[PDB]
DNA sequence: GGGGTTTTGAGG
DNA sequence: GGGGTTTTGGGG
DNA sequence: GGGGTTTTGGGG
């Protein structure tokens, strides 16, 4: 039994090709989680991990309708309750995103939160990024493993196999490693992209925008 | 400068000291706030090193050392138990009934690092070579000297050092939890366990594969750039862990940024016994098999003794640099772990063919005999860790014609469309290397711009 | 100090 | 000059 | 007081 329930949701995402309308229903509930960073990374958790939640230009903007005297970048060390939201899968560059690992990325996307201004949460371990997670990468891996492995099985074909006589007798015989390289898929690119999930859309909210919004 | 003995330091002076003294233990260098970096370590000398033996059990008495500084590299990477740390100007005090040396090296305290074995762990790694027996590996500030008479101090400590670790565990069993009562504890714990495997996670991270004398196997997440020395068969010492309790398929340890791994001088008593006592366990391997997802990895095959002393080359280097890297072009034989993508020819009856050694040719056993010696000759498309973004799979061969790779399935090569025992073995092993987190250990010669396996065969 | 960063959020 | 430190204004 | 530095006698 999974203890935590961000570890729980985005692994069943990726399990079920980021198709969220497949992930267990049972788990699709208002989620209550403490707030451990606001800015510059607006940072949640559920007691065993943090997430970065991606809030929809609605979700603010209901967020300052009903809580006139609660600035969102100052959340931090507060608790808030998100009863709207969403996963989705979306490509990105792990490089650059923390919140990512393998250029791929689970979201959290926010539609409404609410903020109970000062609910002192019980006592928990140091949180950890989930997507530095030992079991998380590699469910990860996993997904890309089924994705590569599919798309090499429908790319390479006839058994192109090196001709026996090419290792055989290679005394006066030379030869460029390269020649060993076989392309995954038909990818645009030279990194692999031939996956079936289809990639999540929404417009979210920049971290940034959302502070500026608050104090120019 | 006047060098003074851990035990014999002046608790009242309050004034600046200077010591010798080794360090059986430490933290990383970790930062605390937006200006401050510590390092805490626990260090012995003569004067200072174990507990009144009677009641005691044994047990390592030692002071301890806080380092405090403005920046990172001011403060020193301990990767290994047992080596000697000189330090200038620290100020002493009890604290909570231990002796306490306290240096604030962003003012005007200084550390320096000395080598009790012939090299300092990262001299061992490069494979260099130490500029002599009186200097320091590592320091603080732009310069060290070391003074004629210290020459004694140093030679003499070091005698001590090896004395001591061949003799006691220094790390002693209060130092430490045992791996199979780990999830009762309350917060973070150390460890003491052999480094059975390290897998490479991905191009930042390791996976240790941990063991330890109460026989629980577990597993944690090692950076490469701060922990590059782990290697495996070796027994380290874990500064600061803590139990997953949202691992549910493989027991994990999470680490923490202050957290360490620590090895042991070639004399340690208890390195050299753990070393021989914690044997391979293969049962996490055997059980994942059953599974149709394991979240556990397993290595497939074994490289022949000779070999395990061969460091490894990465697919990248060997497909995309071979040709052109000095010191890659100088070698026809490598080592390298990588998962199975897909393995050709598709039908497992073709993986063995019929020869001809005076044409060089092979063909299919399907009308038989008729062509001649039978060997392997299958071409494993591949990946690893350094290429797992790009779009690539490559081609790696086992053609046993010449005796390379003939005994890597374990079973001799044979017309596997009439020996039904032959086929339903190599089918399995089929099976096994595609599947997920099944990876391979091998050795390959390069031959005409391939790479044949040798030398390597499967465990399972 | 047996501890909790970040232009470093994949040494910190 | 400016830190850390305590010398709390002045050495070399 | 004493570093490293240049301020080369004096701030906080
Ligand atoms: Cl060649
Ligand atoms: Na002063
Ligand atoms: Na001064
Ligand atoms: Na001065
Ligand atoms: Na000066």
């Amino acid at each position: 039994q999974q203890q935590s329930a961000f570890k729980q949701l985005y692994t069943e995402l990726f399990n079920n090709e980021g198709d969220f309308s497949k992930v267990s229903s049972n788990l699709k509930k208002p989620l209550k989680c403490y707030v451990k960073e606001s800015y510059p990374h607006f940072l949640v958790t559920d007691g065993y991990f943090f997430v970065a939640p991606y809030f929809t230009k609605e979700a603010v903007n209901e967020f300052h309708a009903k809580f006139p005297n609660v600035n969102i970048v100052d959340l931090t060390d507060k608790v808030i309750v998100i009863n709207n939201w969403s996963l989705e899968l979306r490509r990105v560059n792990s490089a650059e995103v923390f919140t990512s690992y393998a250029n791929l990325e689970a979201r959290l996307i926010v539609h409404s939160f609410k903020p109970n201004l000062q609910e002192r949460l019980n006592p928990t371990r140091y949180p950890v990024n989930l997507f530095r997670d030992d079991e998380f990468k590699t469910t990860i891996q996993h997904f890309r493993h089924t994705a590569l492995q599919a798309a090499i099985n429908k790319t390479v074909k006839g058994d192109n196999l090196v001709d026996i006589s090419k290792v055989a007798d290679a005394a006066g015989k030379k030869g460029k490693v390269d020649a060993g390289i076989v392309k995954a898929s038909a990818s645009k690119g030279d990194e692999f992209s031939d996956f079936s999930f289809k990639e999540g859309n929404t417009a979210t909210l920049k971290i940034a925008d959302i502070f500026v919004q608050e104090k120019g | 400068y006047e060098y003074v003995e851990l035990a014999k330091a002046s608790l009242t002076s309050a004034q600046p000291q200077h010591f010798y003294a080794v360090v059986i233990d430490a933290t990383f260098p970790y930062k605390t706030n937006q200006e401050r970096y510590i390092c805490s370590l626990k260090i012995v000398d003569p004067t200072l090193y174990l507990k009144q033996q009677k009641g005691a059990g044994d047990a390592s008495d030692y002071a301890t050392l806080v380092l405090y500084a403005k920046r990172f590299e001011d403060l020193p990477i301990i990767h290994r138990a047992g080596d000697i740390i000189r330090v200038h100007r620290a100020t002493l005090r009890l604290y909570n009934g231990q002796r306490q040396f306290n240096a604030n090296v962003f003012y005007s305290s200084s550390w320096a690092l000395f080598s009790t074995d012939k090299r300092s762990v990262t001299q061992e790694i490069n494979n260099q070579d130490a500029v002599s027996d009186t200097t320091p590996f590592s320091f603080s500030s732009k310069h060290a000297t070391i003074e004629k008479n210290e020459i004694s101090i140093l030679q003499n400590l070091r005698k001590w050092a090896n004395q001591y670790f061949s003799s006691y565990s220094v790390i002693s069993s209060d130092m430490y939890t045992a791996l199979n009562k780990a999830q009762a504890q309350k917060g973070d714990f150390d460890v003491v366990a052999k480094i059975l495997q390290v897998h490479e996670l991905d191009e930042y991270t390791n996976e240790l594969k941990l063991k330890d004398a109460s026989g629980q196997v577990f597993y944690t997440l090692s950076l490469k750039l701060k922990f590059p020395h782990v290697r495996t068969g070796e027994v380290v010492r874990i500064r600061s862990a803590t139990y997953d309790e949202t691992s549910t398929q493989k027991k994990v340890l999470i680490l923490s940024h202050y957290s360490n791994i620590i090895t042991f001088i070639q004399s340690s008593k208890l390195a050299k016994e753990l070393r021989a006592k914690i044997q391979d366990d293969h049962s996490v391997e055997v059980a994942s098999l059953k599974k149709n997802v394991s979240l556990n990895a397993v290595v497939l095959t074994e490289v022949d003794k000779k070999h395990a002393a061969l460091p490894s080359t990465s697919l990248q280097d060997l497909f995309h640099h071979a040709d052109s890297d000095k010191e890659l072009q100088a070698q026809d034989t490598f080592r390298t772990q990588f998962y199975v993508t897909k393995i050709e020819p598709s039908d497992v009856k073709e993986w063995v063919k019929g020869y001809d050694r005076k044409t060089k040719k092979s063909s299919s056993l399907k009308g038989a005999s008729g062509k001649g010696d039978n060997i392997f000759q299958v071409q494993f498309l591949v990946k690893d860790a350094s290429t797992q973004l790009n779009n690539n799979t490559y081609r790696v061969l086992l053609y046993t014609q010449d005796g390379l790779g003939a005994n890597f399935f374990n079973v001799k090569a044979d017309n596997l469309h009439k020996n039904a025992d032959a086929r339903k073995k190599l089918e399995d092993s089929a099976e096994l290397l595609t599947k997920f987190n099944s990876y391979v250990d091998a050795v390959v010669e390069r031959r005409n711009g391939f790479y044949l396996i040798k030398d390597t065969k499967l465990i399972y």
